[PDB]
Order: C-alpha cells, then structure tokens, then sequence
DNA sequence: CTAATAGATTAGAGCCGTCA
RNA sequence: UGACGGCUCUAAUCUAUUAGU
C-alpha cells in the first residue's frame, strides 16, 4: 500500500486539487486521483473500489459544498469507512475543509465527529499539517523529488495545448508594384518655368531638381500649364532607364542613385494621391497622412461582394478606410494602413477628435482577425481596374500597375484551435 | 510566396532546478530561488489609506480566483506562493494629515504643489529612516486620487522648484535616491476599487474577473522590491553581455541636452543572473540628435567593460548592444578604439514603426507567436505578441504588429539574434505576466532614463533596479 | 601591502576606505537585502590601530 | 545663418480595453 | 503611479533641391 487517495468533485475543485495532488507528488508521494489520468471511460468503478481497497494507505476527503451530498463522494466514503473498519486504522479518513460557505456544523454525517485540517484562511499552513499529520503516521514515502509533478503537470494538464507542425497561408497588408515605365526623364526647361510656379498643381507628378524637372512624363506634356514648351529641344533631355537606378547600378554627379529612388518614391505617392483624387473617394486629414474612405449609399447597401465597409454604432456611422505608402524596401510595394472614421450622417465627419479617438477605441474592440482581413481585401478590390490590378497614370502614356492581392506567407507551425 | 521560421520558447527557471514556460505556474508549483523569512513593511498615508491597505493585506492571504483558470492561472495565496510572511501586523504607521495635502495642492502651479508634495512626504520617510529602530523592508506610499489627477505635466486647474519635473512620482523617486530606500506606490483607487465608482453606481476601474492578475502583479512587485528572487534565464550561455542604449531630452532647461542611459545583463558564472543598470547619464549638446560624441562612447564602453570584467574577471567573448536607433561611423569607431582584440561587438537595432502584418485566411485568432521572417542576411521581422496556445489567447486584441531587427553594425547571425531577443522578453520583474512584447534591456533603460531626469542635482546614482522600478 | 606604512593615520585610512569601498559598492549596486554587515578584522590590524 | 518642397528617423504625451 | 497592448495627436533633426546672401 503505497497510495493516498484523493477525492474531490470533477468540475468544481479542479484548481486546489490539481495543486495539492502536484504538491503531494513534489514532496515523494505516491497518489491517486482522478484528474492525473488520460483515456478514460470504463475505469470508473471497479477500479475505484479495488484501489481503495487494495491500495490506499491514506483517504483524503477534500470537503466543500459541492463535494458534500454528492453520489460519488458519498459511495467512495462508504467504501473508505469499510477499508478503514477492515484494518486496524481509527486515523483512515482525513477531511480538508476549503470552503467557507460550508459551515463546520453542515457536515455530511459520516465525517461529522472527525478532526479536519483547516485550509480557508491560508493554504500553506494546512500543507504543513497535512506534511506533519503523514510525518507523525508514518506514511510511505520515497526521497522529495518535484521532477515527477513536473512530469505529471506536462502529460496530463499541458496535454491539447501544444503547437502543431501544420502548413498555413497568411495575407497581408502590401500590394507587390508590377510595372515601370522604360526611362525616368529630366527635362531642361533653363530660366523658360516661372520661378514660383508651384509644380504640384500639374496634371502629371513632377518635381523640380536642379533647373531641370523629374518627371516619368512625355517630352511636350503638361502644355496647358506650361505655354512656353513646344519650342524645346529634345536631345537636351537627360534619359535614365528606371531597371538600372532601381537595381542600384547607376551613379553620376548629376543624381546620385539613393536620391533617384527617393524622387521614384516621390512620384509614385503623388501618383497615388492623385489617382485616388480620380477614384472619387472622400479624404481625411489625419496628423501626418491622409486616408480615404466611402460615403453612405455609394456602394449597393453599402456593401461590396458580402462585405461591409459602412456600418451604424447608435448614432454615429463607422466606415472603414485606407491609408497608403510606397516603399522601395525590402522590394517595391504598397503598403495598406487600416482606419476608422465616424460620421453623424454618413456625410459629414465629426469634428472632434476626443471624440473620435473613443468612438475608434470602442468599436474595433469586438473587431477579430477576420474582420479586419475581409474588410482590408474588400477595400482594395473595390479600387481595381479591370481584372488583377490597378494603374497610376504617371504621363500620357506611362502608367504603373499594382496587383490588388495582397502577398502572401507561408507557415509550417500552427495550433489547433480547440474552440 | 515567402517562407516563415518558427522560434520555440525559451523557458524559465524556479526553485528544485525545474523549468516552465510560464512564471505564475511555476511559481505555484515550485517556488522561488532564495529564501526571504517575512517582508516587514512601513506605511505612510492617511487613516483610511493605511485601513485599506491593511484590508488588501488581509484579502491577499487566501487563494484569488479569476473568471477563467485556463487564460489566467489563479493566485493561491502569499504564502502559498513565494514561502514568506508578507501580513498586515509587522507594519509601521506614518500618519500624514489630510488637511497639510489639501493645502499644499492648490498654488496653482504644477511644478511648486509637485514639490511640496514630494517634500511632505519625503520628509517623513527619511526622518522615519534616519532616526527610528523598526526595520523597514519596503515603504508603500498611499496617494489619493485628487493628488493624482492634477499632477500630470499636462494638467490643467479647473522658479527656484522649476528645475524639476512636474511628476509627482519620477520626482519623488529621484529625491529618494541618495537615500536608497525601495518604496512601491499605491494609488488608494488600486487597492479598494469596489468603493469608487462614476455616476452611475458602478466602479470606474473594474477588477472582478482579474482579481488574481492584479494579486499576482503586487506580490510579485513586493517580493522582488524586498530583495527576492522570483525566477532566471534557464539557457544564457557565457561570454555573451547584452548592453541596452536608451535616449531622453533633459530639457527644463536653455538645452535640450539629450541623455544616454544603459542597461546590462549577463551570466554571473556562478550559475545566477546579473542583470543591473549601467548609467552615468551621458550628454550630447546638439539638439535633436542621438548620438555620442567620441569620449562619452568610450567611457560607456570602458565602464561597461570593466564592470564585466570585475565581476567575472575576463574580458567578454560578444557584446550585443541593442538599441532603438541606428549608430554612425563616428559612434562605432569610438566604440572600437576601446573594445579589446579578441571581442566581437555586434550593433543590433530593434524598430517598431514598420506597418507589416500577417491575416489568418480562416479564424478569428492571429498568427502564432513566435513566427519570423528573414528579409535579409541582416534584417528579419520578429512577432513577440501573438498567439499563445499554452494559455488559449493572444498577449494582444487586435491584430498584433512585429518588431523590424536589423543587424546595423559588426557581423553576426539573425537567427541567435532572433533568439536572443525572444529570450530577453522573459525578465520583467515589474509585472506577473506569461512573456513581454520588447526585450527587457531596452524597457528598463528607458524606466532610469525617466527617472534620472527628473532632477539634476544626483551624482553616482544606484544601479539596483529596485530603487527605481 | 597597507599595514607597513609606518604613518598610523594614512594606513588606518587605507584601511577604512579599503573596507567602506566595498560595503558601499553592496549596499548600493545589488538588489541584495542585507541588514547587519559583519567586518571581522585580524588581530593585527586591532593592536596597530592606536595612536 | 536663413523661408519653402519631399523622404526618412526620432522622441513626447494622452486616451482606451482587459468579461463574454 | 498594479500591468500590458493598441491607437491618435504634437515636436525635432538629417539629407537633396529651390529661393534668401
Ligand atoms: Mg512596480
């Protein structure tokens, strides 16, 4: 008889259970309960009656108001009180008394006139009885060792929650750059501009460099703006193939090659923002970017393909926008920002940013995963051209297309979601 | 399509040389390292400040459940716990009259209320220490809340003390320094926040499903804050010193005058953990930059060194200085006119302002935790808050971003970098949590970094993390 | 090295800043909790640190 | 020194949620 | 200031060019 029985309630005592048997284990013992077991079924009676039987030395009673008047409990100290009148062992049956809502005159009649170890106030001191009251009696034991309820605690309560090897996809929020135009263009209009002309007012994205300007535009564009430019001399023109900058093989004293990706990047944001001036999509001002996000009514019930992207929060409207960046780093890409904004009418923004700072904070807290991926894809095929990408007009016949999925990633370890 | 790496948990170390990944488990089965015999506490506040503590120390000796047992384990009890005496009977009582806190908090200027406060209650702790018998292991501080709403830099009240900040609680910890006196502050809405309440009948904090999260936290504060050791890295190997570089703006002043702090950790050789602020705050003149003139480097880097050396008594095989900006040439060339020859110095820069992240196609939960995925031979993106199968969560709500590694200077491997840096988020001594989003090198540099900027007048501060956290 | 000075009052500061040093370096430094610092001091040190 | 146009990098405050 | 996480607002500085000189 090596073994010190343990018996609780299922479902209810779980916590102070799992703790003391991993104690008792840690300590040397050797104990029983039903919570240190995997697999099982049929070995509910007659395989509790045999180790009480058989086996115990020691009936710890783990007593609460939910283990007292219980079927199981009951029959179990029926059993104890048999073994117990079977040997020669007036100190058999040990009560724990845990709950302070059990009375101490509410006990079930069978342990009524027992010395019970007391544990409400503290759990530590009712260990050391426990430790004292085995000590004193003399129960079996082998040398302290806690690697055993390390062991147990691993097997049986870490079992289901593990990482699993298991091939997953991911998407995220960049949009991989597709094309670019053959050359990037430096137009010598010497003294022929206006000194102040403020260049971002054209229809196509320059930028003023030196007394040239930087454009992927044609040689005789933007002629509205600029009325003195079909006398120009073309051979003037500074060609520079985009492949070669944009591999980083290019370097001369007219442009060094990290300010000709910063002027690419430049243009390709103007681009943006012009376009998305095209699209026909309200703005929003926001500390140091602008977003972008739709009206009530623009799309059919507000929804594209199955996915909202305007909604109602008691009085205010929430819509779903977008901010986006393009970056030449780690490989050319647009990257997607994720907003929300709220309206008083679906037309007009509220003009208070406590406001919608709280409105933001509360009505994305039951946002999950799903939401924000479906709502962010949504989005962005809603902007798409004509089958699998999007065009910035960059001249009158320059344009960069961009896909509208998103790049994917790929996984080998996963968990298993067990609801 | 790219591919992703998975990084496993690092594990953590407790009493009878057992490891565990998380710290509240083990610590309930297990236990701590060393053994403190009882914690004998001193209390300065009010009469009901010091009723309700004593009510929070009589709730804390019995087990505190949570809502659920698998997202947040529960908490069996002090003494259950960390083996030691932490009771509301060996406690030491500094009265401080409400009328003296309802006359000094209204000058109506920040910095002169913040000062007489601060002063109030300094004045009776270091009396207390200077000249009493009763042994005090750890001074807990009770503040009301009115001191607490208008003592904020940016509050609003509906000369010789300008050369302060105006934070009550980094000047007084800042005061205090010359003195040495560990001391944990308490709000009085902290401890009983069943009592207040907002119009409506409801309390404005509430606690009800995280009752054992918030006893775990305290005891936890106060173990360590006594001189207790909760847990250790269990796989730090030897010859590595990781060294944290964090950046403030002195300012209250005509100069900016930005200033460096440093945080080091490394293996002890005796099996332990050495893990302890290096900081003498070093200053850069120029507005707006972060980065070391050539002497302040190499005497951060000569200091650092020789505090190795002195506790090992070799020089280090590798240096990590991980910091959160990048370094110029000027910066490492003085770095590397002290560093001896047979030493490696790698400069790893760990960003957070990089918009990247990863949407699972099906469910409702976000990518595993310890996901990366390598850029480049010297740059890779980091996931340190995600999904946690062991506790059936995420450590976030929404979809969590990734930290951007870079490998700025010196020739090392991205992969132990990675794991290095997983590693690191286990040490946060200041919270009872299953694991940090940063690497704690770079969380309590910056904690002295505000705390030794609140005042000029400290010289040859301390560098125990307990006088400051 | 410092007891042969043959001056009492510098070696006795020696001394004294030697042990300080020390003391002051655990008391400040560490997050060790310490209450009572024992100095046990050789005999020699005792009988030569009169005036 | 100085006033604009970008991109790219830095720090500071302050508010909101944690159940289910 | 018991934690942690996510957001939003506000400064700097550097680099290139333009006008100041
Ligand atoms: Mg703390």
């Amino acid at each position: 008889r090596n073994k010190i029985f343990i018996s609780h309630a299922t479902p209810d005592d779980n916590d102070f259970t799992r703790w003391l048997a991993l104690k008792l284990i840690g300590l040397g013992y050797e104990v029983w309960c039903d919570i240190l077991f995997l697999d099982k079924g049929v070995d509910f009676w007659s395989n509790i009656e045999k180790v009480i039987r058989e086996d115990t030395c020691k009936f710890l009673l783990v007593s609460s108001s939910y283990s007292n008047q219980r079927e199981g409990v009951l029959k179990e100290l029926a059993v104890a009180a048999k073994v117990k009148k079977q040997l020669k062992d007036d100190k058999f049956i040990i009560p724990l008394a845990i709950d302070e809502q059990l009375s101490y005159d509410d006990i079930n009649i069978d342990i009524v006139r027992l010395n019970a170890i007391d544990f409400k106030m503290s759990w530590a001191r009712g260990l050391k009885d426990i430790l004292e009251a085995f000590e004193k009696q003399k129960v079996p034991k082998e040398v302290a060792d806690a690697s055993k309820s390390n062991l147990l605690y691993q097997q049986i309560f870490l079992h289901d929650k593990s990482v699993i090897e298991k091939e997953e996809i991911y998407d995220s929020n960049w949009l991989s750059i597709l094309s670019f135009p053959e050359e990037l263009r430096f137009h010598e209009y010497n003294w022929m501009l206006p000194k102040r002309f403020d260049v971002r007012e054209l229809t196509f994205p320059a930028v003023r460099y030196k007394n040239y300007l930087c454009t992927f535009a044609w040689a005789y564009d933007f002629t509205y703006h600029l009325p003195k430019t079909e006398t120009y001399h073309k051979s003037k023109t500074i060609r520079i193939p985009t492949e070669e900058i944009l591999s980083g093989s290019y370097d001369s004293n007219f442009i060094r090659n990290a300010e000709c990706k910063r002027l690419i990047v430049q243009l390709l944001n103007k681009a943006f923002e012009l376009r998305m001036k095209d699209k026909e999509v309200q703005e929003y001002e926001m500390s140091n970017k602008t977003a972008y996000w739709l009206e009530k009514g623009k799309l059919e019930k507000d929804k594209f393909e199955k996915t909202m992207l305007v909604g109602k929060q008691k009085d205010k409207n929430w819509h779903f926008a977008i901010s986006g960046a393009s970056k030449l780093y780690p490989f050319p890409v647009l990257m997607i920002s994720s907003h929300i904004f709220f309206t008083a009418d679906g037309k007009k923004l509220i003009d208070s940013s406590s406001v919608q700072h709280s409105s933001r904070r509360r009505q994305g807290k039951n946002w999950w995963n799903n939401t924000w991926r479906t709502k962010l894809l949504a989005f962005i095929k809603y902007l798409s051209d004509d089958d699998t990408s999007f065009y910035l007009e960059m001249g009158s016949e320059e344009k960069v297309f961009v896909s509208n999925e998103p790049v994917k990633f790929k996984g080998n370890v996963s968990y298993n979601i067990p609801e | 399509m790219k591919e992703l790496i998975y990084i496993e948990e690092p594990k953590i170390l407790f009493a009878h040389g057992q490891k565990c990944t998380d710290a509240r488990d083990g610590l309930a089965l297990f236990g701590p390292l060393n053994n403190l015999y009882g914690i004998k506490s001193g209390v300065i506040g009010t009469k009901q400040g010091l009723k309700i503590f004593r009510d929070y120390l009589d709730h804390i000796q019995k087990p505190i459940y949570n809502s659920n047992s698998i997202t947040r384990p529960m908490f069996p009890g002090f003494e259950a716990v960390f083996d030691c005496k932490w009771e509301s009977t060996g406690i030491t009582f500094k009265e401080v009259t409400n009328e003296d806190i309802g006359k000094f908090l209204y000058n109506s200027s920040t910095h002169k209320r913040t000062y007489d406060l601060v002063s109030l209650f300094i004045d009776k702790i270091i009396s207390a220490n200077k000249n009493e018998d009763e042994n005090v292991d750890v001074w807990f501080v009770i503040v009301p809340d009115e001191i607490y709403k208008y003592c904020r830099p940016n509050s609003v009240l509906p000369a010789e003390t300008y050369n302060y900040d105006a934070q009550f609680h980094d000047q007084f910890k800042a005061r205090l320094l010359k003195h040495t006196i560990p001391t944990q502050i308490f709000r009085e809405s902290t401890l009983a926040w069943r009592d207040f309440k907002n119009a409506f009948g409801l309390p404005i904090r509430d606690f009800s499903k995280i009752e054992g999260h918030l006893a775990w936290t305290i005891s936890t504060a106060a173990f360590y804050k006594a001189g207790g050791k909760p847990w250790k890295l269990s796989d730090v190997r030897n010859g590595v010193c990781y060294l944290g570089l964090v950046y403030k703006k002195v300012e209250k002043s005509k100069n900016p005058r930005n200033a460096c702090c440093a945080a080091q950790m490394f293996l002890d050789n005796g099996d332990g953990t050495v893990f302890k602020g290096e900081v003498g705050p070093w200053y850069n003149p120029k507005n707006g930059q972060y980065h070391l003139e050539p002497k302040e480097a190499k005497a951060l880097l000569s200091q650092s060194l020789q505090s190795y050396k002195e506790q090992i008594g070799e020089y280090p095989k590798e240096v990590f200085i991980h910091a959160k900006t990048r370094f110029n040439h000027q910066e490492w060339d003085a770095f590397l006119e002290v560093t001896p020859k047979e030493t490696n110095l790698v400069g790893v820069t760990i960003s957070k302002t990089k918009p990247l992240k990863l949407y699972k196609t099906e469910g409702d939960y976000t990518i595993l935790r310890g996901n990366a995925y390598v850029v480049n031979e010297r740059s890779a993106f980091l996931w340190t808050v995600g999904y946690v199968p062991k506790i059936q969560t995420a450590l976030s709500m929404e979809v969590p971003n990734p930290l951007f590694i870079e490998i700025n200077k010196g020739e090392a491997d991205i992969k132990q970098v990675l794991k290095d840096i997983l590693s690191l988020t286990k040490l946060n001594y200041n919270a009872c949590i299953f694991a940090d989003g940063e690497p704690v090198t770079l969380r309590f540099a910056d904690k002295i970094g505000e705390i030794l900027t609140a005042s000029t007048d400290i010289k040859t501060p301390p560098l125990a993390f307990k006088y400051y956290i």
